[PDB]
């Protein structure tokens, strides 16, 4: 539960190990600094396209179910952000995805709806990484982050495949 | 396999170049880079993810008003 | 003068044209035989509240000082 | 204009009552769309305004800043939401009577005695104003509500004026 901190010389070394270190940390930053919005928008969009999810028979009906769903969206988003920080999907697959479809099948968490929630979070993340807004609307130097965008997109695709 | 604990890695990114925090930077316990990396830091912590009833009610109330329509 | 109760009007707009899946039992007044029967404005006075735990989550997002979405000029500093 | 919900319990206006309500406020249909585009984005508006206030003045969450501690940040996030919602009801009713009487009157005196910084509150309100105007004209990055194409600049100007009343009251 204790937090790890990577600054100074350790951070210098880290950015020598992962590719495009500086841009990669900006990419992570742009996602985690907007985490609650990404998760809520994806769950809200999942539902607005399928209102039966919040009908009395839907899997997001009641505050208890909605909170568990928003929680799961954040868990998944955060494991994806750690995959981007790390540069591979090993922890994402082992600590989050492996066994998750089986979990959702036993709970009856709808796969068609999770598929859409994941694809929206993916759309959010790609837009923040490959942000084509003007320089004046960016907190980072304008440049080409398309490779990082494609990488994070791949991590979401691994989520989709695992629980599809 | 997932442990069903509800935990996930919470990452905080501190690009605090130029910052005068008013207090010491004591969280990072390693050695200094002798450069701008001494003003930046990454925090990673595995934490239980928790969503309040207020948040869940807020998402519902802002979703029910935008449901697809004819 | 406001009463310090932290109560505020919560508006919920239900433009639910075509939504026969939900029976419109909340509004009890007369109908019109028009799309106005398929829409509804809800207003309620609610005590607005933010938990300390939820505020901690927002702090974790903000403390990068780069917590901004697509819109808006970047006016922040460090 | 009409303060129609001044009366615990929720009020529901549909069917005949709604048909009448839209005649009592100007541009009834457009107005309800405008209100909806704001309220349906309320969490993002408040978060963006408080975050923007902070990123422009990082010391607000330093140990000497007014948003320091979870308790204070919670109170600020709450107040941002309270103010946005009273503004949204001014736009629903078409005037500022409730906004002034039930939110703004006495509010500056309260913030003065608490030491809530007025220059920072001004920026939060200013950002929320910029958000609301863009949502009314559907020029925000997110455009999740569909409307018939038309000119809502009058409504955008109206809601901007309500935010200006907030700024003048607590400035
Ligand atoms: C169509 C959008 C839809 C599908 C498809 C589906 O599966 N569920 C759908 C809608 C839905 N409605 C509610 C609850 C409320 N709906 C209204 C507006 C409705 N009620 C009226 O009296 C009139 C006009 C005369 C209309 C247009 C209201 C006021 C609701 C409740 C408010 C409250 O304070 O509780 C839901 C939530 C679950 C439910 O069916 O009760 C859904 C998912
Ligand atoms: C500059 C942006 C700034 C001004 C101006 C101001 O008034 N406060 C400012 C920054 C600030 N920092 C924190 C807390 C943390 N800062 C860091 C990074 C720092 N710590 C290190 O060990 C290193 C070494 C390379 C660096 C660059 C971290 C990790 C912080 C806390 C992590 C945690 O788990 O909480 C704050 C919060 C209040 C405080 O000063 O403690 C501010 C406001
Ligand atoms: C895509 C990700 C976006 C983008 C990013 C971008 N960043 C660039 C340079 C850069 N970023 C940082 C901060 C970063 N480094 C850290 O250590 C941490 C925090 C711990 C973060 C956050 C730094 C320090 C730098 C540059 C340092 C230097 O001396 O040059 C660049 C420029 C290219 C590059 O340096 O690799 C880009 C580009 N730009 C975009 O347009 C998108 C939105
Ligand atoms: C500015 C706000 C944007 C704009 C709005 C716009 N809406 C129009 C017509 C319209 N809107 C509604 C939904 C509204 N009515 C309700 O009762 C409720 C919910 C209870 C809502 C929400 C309706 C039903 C209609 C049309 C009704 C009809 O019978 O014609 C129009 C067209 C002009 C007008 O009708 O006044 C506009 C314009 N359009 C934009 O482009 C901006 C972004
Ligand atoms: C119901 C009518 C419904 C919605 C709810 C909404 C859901 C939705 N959102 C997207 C795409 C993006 N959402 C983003 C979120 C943010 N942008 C910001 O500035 C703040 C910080 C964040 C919270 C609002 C982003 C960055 C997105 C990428 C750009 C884009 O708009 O595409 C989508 C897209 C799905 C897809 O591309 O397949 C949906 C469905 N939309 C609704 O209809
Ligand atoms: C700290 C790094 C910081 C910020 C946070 C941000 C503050 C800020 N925001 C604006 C303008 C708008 N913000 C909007 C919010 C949303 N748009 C969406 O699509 C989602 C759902 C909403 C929540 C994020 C909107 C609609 C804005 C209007 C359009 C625009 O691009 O401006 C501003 C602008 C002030 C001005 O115009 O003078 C600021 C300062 N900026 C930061 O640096
Ligand atoms: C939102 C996009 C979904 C949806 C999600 C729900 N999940 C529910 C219970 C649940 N979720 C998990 C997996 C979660 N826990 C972990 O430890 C990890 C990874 C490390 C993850 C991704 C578990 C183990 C459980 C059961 C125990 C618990 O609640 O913590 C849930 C409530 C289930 C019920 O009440 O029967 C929901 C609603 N629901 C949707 O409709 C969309 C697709
Ligand atoms: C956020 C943009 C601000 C900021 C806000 C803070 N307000 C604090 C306490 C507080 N706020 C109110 C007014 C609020 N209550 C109502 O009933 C109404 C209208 C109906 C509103 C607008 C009151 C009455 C109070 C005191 C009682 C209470 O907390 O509920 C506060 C904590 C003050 C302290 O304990 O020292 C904060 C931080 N702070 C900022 O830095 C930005 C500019």
């Amino acid at each position: 539960a204790k937090a790890a901190y990577v600054g100074g010389a350790d951070l210098q070394a880290l950015k020598k190990f992962i590719s495009e270190g500086n841009k990669r940390l900006d990419a992570v930053n742009s996602i985690v600094s907007n985490a609650s919005c990404i998760v809520s928008d994806a769950v809200s969009g999942m539902i607005c396209e399928n209102p039966s999810l919040i009908s009395p028979s839907g899997n997001c009906y009641t505050n208890r179910r909605m909170a568990a769903c928003l929680r799961d969206g954040e868990i998944i988003l955060r494991y994806v952000s750690y995959a981007l920080l790390s540069g591979d999907s090993s922890v994402l697959e082992d600590r989050c995805l492996n066994g998750l479809k089986e979990t959702y099948s036993s709970l009856g968490v709808p796969a068609n709806s999770n598929a859409r929630a994941v694809s929206i979070m993916k759309a959010c993340a790609v837009a923040f990484v490959n942000n084509t807004a003007s320089q004046r609307k960016l907190s980072t130097p304008q440049g080409d982050c398309s490779a990082l965008a494609s990488e994070v997109a791949g991590y979401f695709d691994k989520v989709s495949a695992a629980i599809g | 396999a997932d442990d069903k604990s509800g935990k996930a890695p919470v990452i905080t990114v501190f690009d605090h170049r130029g910052c005068q925090r008013g207090g010491p930077d004591r969280e990072y316990k390693g050695k200094k880079a002798n450069g701008p990396d001494d003003e930046m830091c990454v925090k990673v912590q595995s934490a239980k993810i928790a969503v309040s009833a207020t948040t869940a009610d807020s998402v519902l109330q802002q979703t029910i008003s935008t449901l697809y329509r004819k | 003068a406001f009463d310090k109760s932290a109560k505020a009007p919560v508006i919920t707009i239900f433009d639910h044209r075509g939504c026969t899946a939900h029976k419109n039992a909340e509004y009890k007044g007369a109908l019109t035989n028009s799309i106005d029967d398929e829409m509804c404005v809800k207003v309620q006075s609610v005590k607005i509240a933010v938990s300390e735990a939820d505020a901690a989550k927002k702090l974790q997002e903000f403390i990068s000082y780069e917590a901004k979405g697509i819109d808006g000029a970047y006016t922040g500093r460090k």
